[PDB]
């Protein structure tokens, strides 16, 4: 009866641990540094730290998350019987080692350091399967992604070139020294692709914003004027573009296939197959069929 | 006015299905209160409906009968004033 | 205005997603002004204009850090790299300053604002989708058989007088009131019929699949 009483409330335990780990979280962000059963746990959490203070109540914040949790992965092996599908299996079970992991990061944030509680926050993808979804929308593609950034990194660097070739001049960065104002950043090619690299895709305009204004009268206006024009239409507008386009066609795509998933698992049976329209005008109804005659 | 109005305006047809599966159409007078159902009311039962399980949304229209009966009735009475 | 109101759907039919959406770029942030606060502290400096010096720290406490990396981050374009002071190329440290930068602009402006815009557009084509299905289904198919359109085709009886007069809802609502208003003694064969009927609280006596304008053929081949 005991393994069986621990593995029967998992959803108990998992709600506590996590609600643990974001009162803990709260508090250390709204007091670092230091010298219905949600609202009575706040009240409690609240009269703790008025009386027994900051520290003492994320020490024992701490001690009863490391041992709901500890107690939690006991039983979730348990129950799945990890074991049963093999020792070598548990340890490569993704599941089994999310847990240790976030055990040892319980520990360490016990003891090594408080803010390595802050990680745990991570757990909420978990908890949530909307916030699971929404970051598979990313996740799918993100080969696509990484490519469109490495062509956006190309470019950059294509540009750099250009611009350590022809406008060194005009590569002017303007920084705060610590206790001239305005100095070179393109003397070296390196330092060039990181001056556009860093200040130009954050910038809305690009490049041309950092860069020094060009003189109307100048001779070299309509170069820089074509140069920072280039720029804003090759590498804000169709490249840093493109991945939100293909954020957009992963969450279409997501969309699409849960329906159809969802369609066929609510309008054809298990066993065989048939469709619902079948059962029709007939003695024997569809629901009847799936949950009796082709119960799985 | 017409003689052939009342008679004629008050009167519809409708198709049902016996237990022995043979199908027969029903010609039956409109009584008086029938015909006192709001337009806005009519509009709002045609799109407001959703189709059930089995794709068929007659369940949906049966439910709201006797809702529809009691808001003509007090429209007769709401007429009187 | 409806079409108003259907534009604030596009938000409000997915507003869990993206509330968690915004619970993530918290987080992000929560662990970036961490980072910031261990590492990065003293470039957190931030310029005010007083009431009647203009520069002073912002990370000096990780509530104070948080608020800042927070309010002035996500609003900026470029996010916290703007608003921190401007790194010197040939400070030792210019290299993880522009690590920073980069890492928040590519992990909670690019690929976390832009997710809760994704999902907006994800709804807006979710509720076209299936207003589209809603209104074929209402045009196509009559309300109480719902047999589609294309079965009413090279027949005497066409769809839409099958559907004004030989199924029209109304005329069975019509009969339901008149089952319940008639006396039992007054009923007939089949008004008693439905009467029995509608006491069994079954919904059989409805046509399905079925009407006398496509048996017409049948009554043919018989
Ligand atoms: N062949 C099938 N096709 C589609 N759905 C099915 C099929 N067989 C079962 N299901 C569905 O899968 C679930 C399993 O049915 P099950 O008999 O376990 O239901 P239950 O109501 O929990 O059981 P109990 O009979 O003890 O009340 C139910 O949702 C049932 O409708
Ligand atoms: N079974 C059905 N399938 C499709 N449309 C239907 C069905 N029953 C009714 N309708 C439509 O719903 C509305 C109700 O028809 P109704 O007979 O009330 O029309 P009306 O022209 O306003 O009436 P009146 O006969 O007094 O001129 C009409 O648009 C009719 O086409
Ligand atoms: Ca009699
Ligand atoms: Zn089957
Ligand atoms: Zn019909």
């Amino acid at each position: 009866p005991l393994i069986y009483w621990f593995s029967r409330r998992m959803t108990l335990w998992g709600s506590i641990s996590f609600n643990l780990a974001v009162f803990i979280n709260i508090i250390i962000a709204f007091f670092y540094p230091y010298m219905s059963i949600r609202p009575l746990i706040v009240a409690l959490i609240l009269r703790s730290i008025y009386y027994l203070g900051i520290g003492p109540t994320l020490n024992i914040l701490g001690a009863l998350n490391l041992t709901n949790k500890i107690v939690f992965v006991v039983s979730f092996v348990g129950n799945r019987g990890t074991f049963i599908r093999g020792y070598k299996a548990m340890v490569m079970d993704m599941e089994f080692l999310y847990h240790v992991g976030y055990i040892l990061t319980s520990v360490l944030g016990l003891f090594a350091h408080e803010l390595f509680y802050s990680i745990l926050l991570f757990d909420l993808i978990y908890r949530e399967e909307t916030l699971f979804n929404v970051i598979k929308s990313v996740t799918r593609n993100g080969r696509s992604i990484l490519l469109t950034a490495l062509l956006a990194l190309i470019l950059v660097y294509l540009f750099s070139i250009v611009g350590f070739l022809f406008l060194k001049d005009d590569f002017i960065l303007e920084v705060d020294r610590l206790p001239d104002s305005t100095e070179r950043a393109c003397d070296t090619l390196l330092m060039c692709i990181v001056t556009v690299m860093n200040h130009g895709l954050r910038n809305g305009g690009g490049v041309g914003d950092i860069l020094r204004k060009p003189s109307k009268d100048e001779s070299l206006f309509p170069a820089r004027v074509v140069y920072d024009l280039l720029f804003f239409f090759i590498v804000i507008i169709i490249v840093l573009n493109l991945i939100f386009g293909v954020i957009i066609d992963t969450f279409a795509d997501l969309r699409s296939e849960k329906q159809k998933k969802e369609e066929i698992l609510k309008t054809t049976c298990f066993i065989c197959g048939l469709e619902r329209d079948k059962f029709d005008n007939k003695t024997v109804s569809f629901e009847e069929h799936i949950k009796l005659e082709h119960n799985m | 006015e017409d003689p052939l109005a009342y008679y004629e305006n008050h009167t519809s047809q409708i198709e049902i299905v016996r237990q022995d599966r043979s199908m027969e159409q029903i010609v039956f007078p409109v009584p008086g209160i029938c015909q006192f159902l709001t337009e806005e009311t009519k509009h709002r039962l045609f799109t407001t409906t959703e189709q059930d399980e089995q794709g068929s949304k007659v369940s949906d229209f049966f439910d709201q009968s006797s809702f529809l009966h009691n808001e003509m009735e007090w429209q007769r009475k709401l007429r009187s004033m | 205005e409806e079409t108003l109101f259907n534009v604030i759907k596009s938000v409000t039919r997915n507003g869990r997603s993206i509330l968690l959406t915004a619970l993530l770029a918290l987080i992000l942030v929560y662990l970036f002004s961490i980072v910031g606060f261990l590492f990065l502290k003293d470039d957190f400096i931030l310029e005010v204009d007083r009431l009647p010096d203009s520069t002073e720290r912002a990370c000096d406490t990780l509530l104070m850090c948080i608020v800042t990396v927070m309010n002035h981050g996500l609003r900026n374009g470029g996010g916290v790299g703007d608003i921190l002071r401007k790194p010197s190329k040939d400070e030792s440290l210019f290299p993880a300053r522009v690590v920073y930068d980069l890492l928040f602009f590519f992990i909670v402006i690019i690929i976390v604002l832009n997710l809760i815009f994704g999902v907006i557009i994800d709804t807006f084509a979710d509720l076209r989708s299936e207003k589209q299905k809603k209104e074929e289904i209402l045009k196509t198919t009559c309300f109480i058989c719902g047999l589609e359109r294309d079965k009413f085709d090279n027949k005497t009886v066409s769809f839409e007088e099958h559907i004004k007069l030989e199924h029209n809802m109304w005329n069975y609502l019509y009969f339901i009131v008149l089952v319940r208003v008639k006396n039992k003694t007054d009923y007939t064969g089949p008004e008693s019929y439905v009467a029995q009927m509608i006491k069994n609280k079954n919904l059989d006596w409805f046509p399905r699949m079925r009407a006398m304008s496509l048996v017409s053929n049948e009554g043919e081949g018989e």
